[PDB]
């Protein structure tokens, strides 16, 4: 049973930095490509980051390019999303999502409105 | 509804894995003479 | 060898004849998949309709079949595998909405690098170009410095260049991408689809004949 | 309270099938040679289902033609055209005089070939239909991609119940030998045992890592095996309410697309996406002879009711009656 | 050739050295052709499930080339152990007729492949519209019937004289020259023109991966021309375009051009299956 939970993002002032960590359990954490995802008040589900199972292949969305850092660690099933430049409109919600299939970089519903391998999501405010 | 279903199914009657394993052994040892594979 | 057996073989041969006729009439039609966001004028590209909502149109006496799937939920990771023998994926993009454009880029990136669609070429329509012109004449940090290889030209070619970079990041000879700058009042889209599909079939034939 | 259920299932997990099965006469290398290869389909195959007579079987392909074979002589019997070119299911009636299909367009078209055009069309789903299996020639359990199965009725044409318990898309269901229960493997990495009469889930087996593309019941009806996109098939026991054996082997990265049981329930014939189906020992968790005879992906699988043959359709447009 | 011998007696420049190297070249052509064609036959039949017009033609002329390879050892022995002592007159009759029908099959099937490929590269959509497929077998049977029915005069003309004369006879040499000219102009000049127009058309449309395709195209056309034009021009230039003239430096040229171009005419026979399956 896949179950992802995240913590460490409730509230931070616009200046400073914030660290997000998404814990992974119930599956092998070296075959799946993990993406981070956001929501907005009364809006759709965005897309932010990505990192391949190998360890070094990082994609990004334009808005947060250059001010967000993502890292994943194997042998300790968890994800990370370092945020060291906070802006008011990037502080709605930060889900954690996994690409459906292993040994495959093809992810299609990582931002679907009703996804199955997505974390409960951690509320983020600024 | 999810918690309701979890509560409903958490009180289900479960038996030891060994019993089901032995049931499968009996089945696939009794019917092994009539499967042409 | 019997009474019913010979009739059965005759029925089988008749069914084979109908199957052969259907094969002859089937490979001649180039099925097309239409994939566009809600805001994008993917229906406006169908606003030029010429005879799930199929729209069968023929140019120069060769038939194109267009399929757009909208009755399904937004979890197109298992019903898109059905669209594996589609001749080309007509990815329609709204080029005006800058905010929603990143979602279109990500969707195109997912379509491009897919395992099952690794051999499907994509026809990219960046329609509502008139809206783009109106917006520029009246988001992306990559626009700080950029030279086209007026300002509306710079903007449209910037969007096209972003899409092309996404296409060529994992590009290969198996499948190509054909950008276009569609307008809401353009009727030549059929010709553009025709030329793109012609080149796609030409490259498929070149691969088959081992000329490459 | 999911942890409570996990602990309860752990408590009854006092023995392991691999350990219990440590001393049994193994099944030798199974040499299944392609007996027949039925050709005539324009495009790749998507689904099929052996008839009750053990010979006639149906196949539905991308080309938009639903075709009925005769595996003994290979002489076709029917080629019913489709109202939609996209279909991903095939249903056979226990009587053998009804055939169903469906897919995108969300319609479970049902044909009456005991005159062959249409007898009903079930139009209640809001997502692509995945798998439909005839119940009694008058009720047709039907999955769908809108995360809900359904028990239909031919005469009324409307759902008799609705099994809206899943979270992801439903991919495959398998009716019990008793025709009283059935399961459904969804895309949320779970598989729920439903009740036909009660119309409510009775158990959930959340023991997978990704989608579940196929599912089948044990011949006795007290277990079922699932095929995932983790390239691992797992065997679940209804009574023990937990996984028994996982058929996962290294050097296998392609996810399963079909699973079926043998007549004695000894060999799990699982059709993979790695160009070649496999044969797994049901109770030994060991690989028997591989069945590699397809140049494309394997998209379906069906073991005859009497167990005399196993057919493995694939994406090369050919059905092969192994044996 | 009664006059060819005469001059070979007069010019006295007929080197056996080259007559005795001809059999080893023939045997090499035979063995490599047998190997490559056996590999291609096995692949196409017992290791392939998808067939199209191009593959149909490739396999379906590779069978002919394998038959010609299998019949080559008769000629290698004919030329190797001793000069002109065949097992039977009918045997060498069959060998010669098989050589000619193999040459014209290679020409016709290669130009059919070329026409099909040009139809596929020039107008792909409309070419697929009318279904080029399902007609490869018909065109193939047509060309087989054509060559088999049209090479019967080759069978009847050739006869031994003790030996297995390349030409017909002094009495029938006029009809032989007429027949050879007709066969040239019909089954080489027209197919050669067809393949030339075809391949230049695709070259022009491609130049408008492209470099590799043009390279392959030049290689294929060069192979066809190099391995068929020399023999076909040489035979005509040797039969009648030379009559009374006895310039040896040139006669030997014309003659041994013919003799050593016969193996050079068999070259692409063995070289085609590989070039077209790889």
């Amino acid at each position: 049973q896949v179950q992802l939970q995240e913590s460490g993002g409730g509230l931070v002032q616009p200046g400073g930095s914030l660290r997000l960590s998404c814990a992974a359990s119930g599956f092998t954490f070296s075959n799946y490509k993990m993406n981070w995802v956001r929501q907005a008040p009364g809006k759709g589900l965005e897309w932010v980051s990505d990192i391949s199972q190998s360890g070094a292949s990082i994609s990004y969305t334009g808005s947060v390019k250059g001010r967000f850092t993502i890292s994943r660690d194997n042998a300790k099933n968890t994800l990370y999303l370092q945020m060291n430049s906070l802006k008011p409109e990037d502080t709605a919600v930060y889900y954690c999502a996994r690409c459906p299939a292993p040994f495959t970089p093809f992810c299609f519903d990582v931002t679907s409105t009703t996804y199955a391998y997505r974390g409960q999501g951690t509320q983020v405010t600024v | 509804k999810l918690v309701e279903q979890l509560k409903m199914e958490a009180n289900i009657d479960r038996i030891k894995v060994s019993k089901a394993a032995a049931d499968l052994m009996a089945y696939c040892e009794a019917h092994a003479k009539e499967d042409p594979l | 060898l019997s009474a019913e057996d010979k009739a059965a073989v005759e029925r089988s041969k008749m069914i084979e004849k109908q199957l052969q006729k259907d094969k002859q009439v089937y490979r001649a039609t180039h099925r097309l998949l239409l994939l566009g966001a809600d805001n994008s004028g993917k229906s406006t590209i169908v606003k030029q309709m010429r005879i799930i909502f199929e729209t069968k149109f023929q140019v120069d006496k060769v038939n194109f079949h267009m399929f757009d799937v909208g009755g399904q939920r937004d979890e197109r990771r298992k019903w898109i595998q059905c669209f594996n023998d589609v001749t080309a994926i007509i990815f329609v993009v709204d080029s005006s909405d800058y905010n929603r454009l990143q979602e279109a880029l990500n969707d195109f990136k997912s379509i491009w690098n897919n395992r099952w669609l690794r051999t499907i070429s994509v026809i990219l329509f960046l329609n509502k170009q008139d809206l783009l012109a109106e917006k520029v004449l009246a988001y992306f940090p990559e626009f700080a410095r950029y030279t086209t290889p007026p300002r509306v030209t710079r903007a449209k070619y910037f969007i096209r260049d972003e899409f092309l970079r996404i296409s060529t990041a994992s590009g290969d000879g198996r499948h190509y991408c054909y950008p276009h700058f569609t307008c809401a009042v353009d009727t030549e889209n059929a010709r553009r689809i025709f030329n793109d599909c012609k080149d796609i079939i030409l490259q498929m034939n070149l691969r088959e004949y081992n000329l490459v | 309270l999911k942890n409570q259920i996990r602990d309860a299932r752990k408590a009854c997990a006092d023995a392991t099938l691999s350990q219990i099965t440590n001393n049994i006469d193994p099944v030798g290398r199974i040499q299944m040679r392609t007996r027949r290869t039925l050709r005539g389909h324009l495009a790749k195959i998507y689904a099929m289902h052996w008839g009750t007579d053990s010979r006639l079987l149906v196949s539905a392909s991308q080309d938009g033609k639903l075709i009925i074979w005769d595996s003994y002589t290979t002489n076709k019997v029917h080629a019913i055209p489709l109202r939609s070119s996209w279909v991903m299911t095939c249903a056979y009636a226990p009587s053998g005089n009804y055939v169903a299909c469906g897919g995108l367009d969300n319609i479970c078209s049902i044909y009456n070939l005991k005159t062959v055009r249409v007898s009903r069309e079930l139009a209640g789903h809001t997502g692509y239909l995945s798998c439909c299996r005839f119940l009694d020639d008058n009720q047709i359990v039907t999955s769908s991609g809108d995360t809900t199965c359904a028990l239909w009725d031919i005469e009324t044409g409307q759902q008799t119940t609705t099994f809206t318990g899943h979270t992801g898309d439903v991919m495959s269901l398998s009716l019990a030998p008793d025709t009283r229960l059935f399961v459904s493997g969804a895309c949320d990495a779970s598989a729920k045992l439903w009740d036909v009469r009660e119309g409510m889930c009775r158990q959930t087996f959340t023991g997978h890592e990704s989608d579940i593309n196929a599912i089948c019941f044990f011949p006795n009806g007290n277990a079922f095996a699932t095929g995932s996109d983790d390239a691992t098939c797992r065997l679940f026991d209804l009574r023990a309410d937990q996984e028994l054996m996982t058929y996962s082997h290294d050097n296998i990265i392609c996810g399963i697309t079909s699973v079926s049981f043998s007549k004695s329930g000894r060999l799990l014939l699982a059709g993979y996406d790695d160009f070649n189906c496999n044969v797994w020992d049901a109770l030994k968790a060991d690989r028997a002879g591989v069945l590699a005879g397809h140049d494309n992906r394997v998209s379906c699988l069906g073991v005859t009711d009497d167990g005399m043959a196993v057919a493995t359709g694939s994406w090369d447009s050919f059905l092969k009656i192994w044996n | 050739t009664w006059d060819g011998d005469e001059l070979g007696y007069r010019c006295r420049f007929n080197e056996d050295f080259k007559y005795v190297l001809l059999p080893v070249s023939y045997g090499v052509v035979c063995v490599l052709g047998l190997c490559l064609n056996a590999v291609a036959l096995y692949i196409f039949l017992c290791r392939l499930k998808t067939w199209n017009a191009s593959t149909t033609y490739m396999f379906h002329l590779a069978v002919s080339d394998a038959l010609y390879a299998a019949s080559l050892p008769l000629l290698v022995y004919y030329y190797a152990r001793g000069d002109h002592w065949p097992f039977s007159t009918v045997l060498c009759k069959l060998v010669r007729f098989l050589f000619y029908t193999n040459l014209y099959c290679s020409i016709l099937f290669l130009t059919c492949i070329s026409v099909h490929r040009c139809l596929g590269v020039l107008r792909p959509l409309r070419s697929l519209r009318w279904g080029r497929a399902r007609y490869a077998r018909r065109v193939a049977g047509a060309v087989w019937v054509l060559v088999l029915a049209c090479q019967a005069p080759v069978l009847y003309f050739v006869t031994t004289s003790a030996t297995c004369h390349d030409t017909s006879a002094p009495e029938l040499f006029s009809r032989f020259v007429a027949y050879s000219s007709v066969m040239l102009g019909l089954l080489f000049a027209v197919p050669f023109a067809v393949i030339l127009v075809c391949y230049v058309l695709m070259a022009r449309r491609l130049l408008k991966a492209k470099r590799k395709s043009v390279r392959t195209i030049a290689v294929v056309l060069a192979v066809f021309a190099l391995c068929f034009l020399p023999f076909h021009v040489t035979r005509t230039l040797y039969y009648s375009f030379r009559s009374l003239d006895l310039s040896c430096h040139t006669l030997n040229a014309i003659n041994m051009a013919y003799k050593v171009t016969r193996p050079l005419a068999s070259a692409n026979s063995c070289l085609n299956p590989v070039l077209y399956f790889l």
